């Protein structure tokens, strides 16, 4: 598994890899990792798949009433605070999971979540076996300055080194941006492809 | 709550009295869509006009309307909400409203069969759109469903009827749909009085719910 | 509930004095099948009618018709819904719908011997086919069940189970048991009334329940 | 239920009104077994007498009749049923009846002196073979217990009883013992009426319990 | 229950009533052992009264006989038979009878203090020998315990008792004991009636409850 | 709490009568900010007069004062600060001040539905600045809520309110606004009486709640 | 142990052996396996023999309630489906046992039912340590034409052969025959030994 | 155990083996693997056939329920989503199975779901110890563009492959084609054993 | 231990040692094990005392009060079907016993009963760590047409064999004797020792 989530001036752009695997194969080629949870939030999953639906599920349906109840999306640091709060209580029966949560209220925020509860604000994160391969072209190419074009680019080249060498990440590249103008946009896979054709990946 | 000799139930016809004294709402069916109106009175300069809510939604494509005891309409419509969270958790997707209007009724119906508490002095509008198309739904302290093309509660709920009865036509356009409405919540006023800007919402087949600003209420008013 | 100097339980026959304004309704067996219709009331034209059902399934092979207090006939049915899935799953099958009108009956039975609840003002009848045959059972308030060749219920349950008695026979074809069906409800209207296109479902040995169609109603009314 | 300043539990009394209403039934002793016998009223003939049942089998060496409020009768049997399979789970095998009585009538007597709930208006006749050889034993509303020799229950208890106690014989023929029940149950009827076929089985020692046929009851009436 | 003015418990009172028209029964001391003796009431001759027992057995060494409402009697009797076990269980035998018998009042005072319950219309006596020595015990619905050399339970027990007080001789011969006791109960008859066959039972030091024959008792007679 | 004929609950009216009869205290909205004063009346000189607060904070941004039986307001600010804690907890900080308002609200509800228990005879004003912006909010023995730029409670509220309606300027200096207040508490003085130095609290956005100091409050007396 | 049973076109055809092993050791040489829970309807164990002797009993009375309250015999299919359900539910701490389940509705059938609540409807089974002798004789002998006596004489081959090998088995053997006709019925020791001699075992 | 689930234009082909192996040893050689739990929708089963029995039980009653309730068929991935909610709830005791849950809404769909309650959709998918073998031939020969009959040879030939090589796979081949026009129909053992002539299987 | 219950035409006898051993020596030369527990029924135990002596106690109040409540001595094929369910029902948590009952309703009756709750009826039987020696000597020298006095010597050497070669086994030796006549009658120490020494034991 693969999972970027990156912060620009203005926006967040994530992406994941879409491979899943189970009883020790390439059993799925197109799954799903990236998900909307919020007008203006997103978030990627890693570990169990089985855990890791559940929390989608819960999140979407905990944002939504907050919501309804008090007419103005929840903060991003209260989501990441709402699942610390969530995953620590059964750290003893953990759910098996690395999460990542973006997205924009003044400012945009990308939070790294453990399955202990722990969450930590960062520029750049990323989940997953091939994150340490990502972790080596952000920490290169990365920059504060980078346009939101830039921005994309950086993240599609950062997965397809992580496809290289990580034997568990493979299949098409998903991007959603995150900002206030549009909300959260989920890329064309059109537009990718073009992307990487430019990019000679 | 006991029986009558008559087979009726008191305490369940003084909670309808109560429901009578509230404000009026209607909600009618439209070319694929369902609307809501509700004549906010306006009382005093003081209160937070801005603030003041008469449609709740449930969820995006679900909203609700009530009349009764206000203290009561909000425990159930929060009941409602977390009732209909429920749902998408352990389904994904609400596909029929029929059924989260049956789980609010069957929570007021037991209140009308077991002692120790008294019945909800409410009515509720229940509107959306789901698997099957634009739908309406009434339900009533007893707990009690019936699904409408156009209806009304609260006190000018006979004044509405007999109009809408008279007067309502199907798959109307939204802007004729929405003229008809305002028409007949005025003709439920008091002698001498007014209706003052109403809060309107409505639906349409694919979109969320929409609520209308105050310069669009005031266009048809 | 308590007793009375004369062995009467009050609360429960005021329970049955509120069945007796339901809708009517009445079931009778033919060749290899059971038949149930319900008098639908028809009122206003406001109301969405092609949402409005009173011959309830609770499988594909059993069917209730219910008069009486709406709220408290919805909970019921509900019941004897999860009742037979319970069955199906502990036994892979359901074997006995007597035992399935037993179990609604015990749920309705305690209500008339414990405090704290009222009755459910609700009188049912049960239809469909099992291992045995063709069946048709009525359950009253009190948790009283009788197995019936015809038989009715609601404010007309005296006409027609007078005409009934009169005019029934046995292994009739479908049709002529429709046929019948339609004349006794008809016996049972008010001066000057007339009857509206009612329910109609039934079922034949071997098949799944069938709920008729709306011109299928009307060829016979 | 408290007590009256006379020592007496008035709704006690009160159920005991509820079951002078029932039907009438009756058992007797005869040489090596027990003959149980209802007299099943026929009303109407939309009713499916194929299906009612007046004696209950509780295992296949136990058999009860009942009278009173007929949910409450079926509750206990069924109540009966469960206890005396647990008997079975627990020792293997049921060694005596009058055990298994007991085990009604307490759960009969706790109604009578915890409130919140009403005594079961019911009276129940028990007949079977056990370890000991035939016996018959009553269970009123309060909750006691008597072994008979013969008895009756229901509106024509007394007069059933009054003719037993002039021409019961001991060690009977089976035949004989049944001619006799039919001759009880006539002579508590009403000026007028006649004796429909009534239900009858009985047991003998080593066999297990056996229920008439229609042909074989008519052949006595 | 609560109090009266003059600090009275009305229902333990009228409890107390019940009690006052049951059987009689009297018990007394012996030279080295106890004696129990039940006014068996014959009644009817369609009872099997080789069933009927007055005095019951708690454990092998202690008896008890019971007047009031017999329902409640019966539970009384197993509790006690319960409570008995749980001692042998606990120390291996039982030492001193007077602890059963508190353990028994002590159920029996709680539903004086409770509300949601009635008294138990119940008087008992209790009889045995244990560590100390033969011993008789009554038991009222109060929860009252009293240890008699001679006493009496029932519509007769005053004049049983008042018979006794005059008569009554200590470190009696078991048959004179026997004697004594019939005479007693004759004296508490009314005018123009006879005594019955009474059942009789008898415990002396280092052996087990005798229970006497038919035959034994009618020498007495 | 049950209904009346009329649908209306004597018990929560009976509670409301509680709450007019306690101190007078007022809320009003100003420029980026929300002030609220209350009438403390000064009795006897041997209360520790410094001891004494009738405005209290939640949290240091949220703020109430209460009017009606003082022990129920004491359990219900307490509620309140639990509650709103736990919000912290669970989500990092306060968003919506109105959603903390409700949690409080509806544990004043229930206790106008269930039996066993008495309304709480108390009326809250909560003020403080939020997600949104400086807000005011009443609640009511009912459970009932509604958003003001201007209110009040106490036996005074009548006479406070009616003046604000007409004196009431929006976006006014925050001097401006107390001495307003100031005015207003005058205004429900009974005639010959005087205004003690009242407790002045206020808040304006991006700041915590401030409490006036004596001298301050005198300044404007 | 072994246990067979097999369906012919009308009948029901169970047997087993009576040896019983405690403590290690031939304790009993008359133990019990073959029971009739219902009028059509036989049941065998193998296993534990504490858990297996309270599963009876439990099915003796379910049974008996259920005909009484429904007027009418269970379904072997339902019989099969409770054991099931009843065994599932305590998978984790489960009854050590398998069992054949046989009768006729209106249709001979044998179900076999293991520990973990799997049920499987088969021509002819098998079960204890005795079985693969037992499947051995009927994988060859087994025919669907034959006849109620044939039926008997194969089960009792069948059996023989397995006490020849398995160590855990033994004793006489009990053969029961069910049909509509004549119900569950349990043959004379006097007819399967002369059987036994006359197949030359 | 093989199974096997592909969509196809309009349509869903399900197949699985009849094998069943209890106790070390090919004990039954006619089961049921492959059910139909609502008008056109059908479920494959793997793994612990006590488990996977009870969860048919459980679904077919809740499918049931719902259609009476909601007067509609439930949604396929609804379908799938109350599996991954009854699985992932006792994910520390968890059933031992595998699952295939695939029909026809508005369109065809297949899912695959894991014990973990784990739910991916996908174009084609296997469960079982022959899954890899059938995976090489869909994977070699699997065609969107394929029509009905196509697909059911596919299947077979899939499944037949997987007999080959699988010791735990054997039996007869089981095949119910799902369509909107006819609804869950199971193919007759005439017509499959028609196909495994024509193939020269 | 060492405990022996046989059964003949009209009588069961039941005899055993009384060495206890505690803290792996023999602390007590005098224990006792066996117990009469009905006016026709007896009890012998094994395995661990505390358990043991807490069985018996249980046992004697259960069937007391049944006999009181029915009239009636509980028939012993019932006393042992209590045990079944009392010892079953914490199989998980057991007694760690055997048991032998034995006892007289219209025949004489000896059950053995497993710690699992497994109760088989045989002619006779052995319990505790001399059993296989006991078995020796009864398959040998059992005979069915015994007489009583004939059955009381069979059982002392059966017992004297034990005592030679288990080193568990030892003590005074306990005999009782059931009959309808007399009821339950435990013989004298002066009679066991005179047939001791007759018997050249």
């Amino acid at each position: 598994t693969t999972t970027v989530g990156i912060t620009l001036k203005d926006a967040v752009i994530m992406a994941t890899e879409r491979r899943v695997t189970m009883e020790n194969f390439i059993m799925h080629k197109n799954g799903k990792k990236l998900f909307q949870i919020d007008t203006y939030t997103g978030m990627t999953i890693a570990g169990l798949v089985g855990d890791a639906q559940v929390l989608v599920r819960y999140m979407k349906a905990e944002l939504e009433l907050y919501r309804l109840q008090r007419r103005v999306n929840m903060p991003i640091e209260a989501v990441a605070t709402l699942l610390s709060n969530m995953l620590n209580q059964v750290k003893y029966m953990p759910y098996m999971v690395q999460l990542l949560v973006g997205g924009i209220d003044t400012a945009p925020h990308v939070f790294s979540i453990d399955a202990a509860g722990g969450s930590v604000e960062d520029i750049y994160a990323s989940t997953g076996s091939g994150s340490p391969f990502v972790y080596g072209v952000l920490e290169s190419q990365y920059s504060e300055k980078m346009t939101v074009d830039e921005g994309v680019d950086l993240v599609i080249r950062a997965i397809s080194a992580a496809k290289q060498r990580d034997s568990a990440s493979g299949g098409m590249i998903d991007v959603a941006v995150i900002t206030r103008k549009d909300g959260y946009v989920q890329l064309p896979t059109d537009q990718i492809e073009s992307r990487i054709r430019k990019l000679g990946l | 709550t006991v029986f009558s000799p008559d087979g009726r139930l008191f305490q369940v016809e003084y909670a309808r009295e109560a429901v009578k004294k509230g404000s009026t709402a209607l909600g009618m069916k439209f070319a694929n869509g369902v609307l809501l109106i509700s004549d906010k009175k306006v009382r005093s300069r003081l209160i937070e006009q801005n603030s003041i809510e008469k449609i709740q939604l449930i969820d995006d494509y679900v909203a609700a309307v009530t009349s009764g005891l206000v203290a009561d309409a909000r425990v159930l419509v929060d009941f409602a909400r977390i009732s209909a969270q429920q749902e998408k958790v352990t389904y994904g997707s609400l596909v029929n409203i029929e059924n989260l209007v049956k789980r609010v009724a069957d929570q007021m119906q037991q209140y009308t069969q077991y002692g120790g508490v008294r019945p909800y002095g409410v009515s509720l509008i229940f509107a959306g759109i789901d698997q099957i198309g634009p739908r309406l739904f009434d339900c009533d302290p007893a707990g009690t469903i019936n699904e409408y093309k156009a209806t009304a509660i609260g006190s000018g709920k006979d004044a509405v009827v007999s109009f809408l009865e008279r007067e309502y036509k199907e798959n109307l356009p939204e802007k004729e749909a929405v003229t008809l409405g305002i028409k007949a919540l005025k003709s439920s006023l008091e002698e001498g009085e007014e209706l003052k800007a109403p809060e309107i919402a409505s639906i349409t087949v694919g979109n969320k719910y929409r609520i209308y600003d105050q310069e669009e209420v005031k266009k048809f008013l």
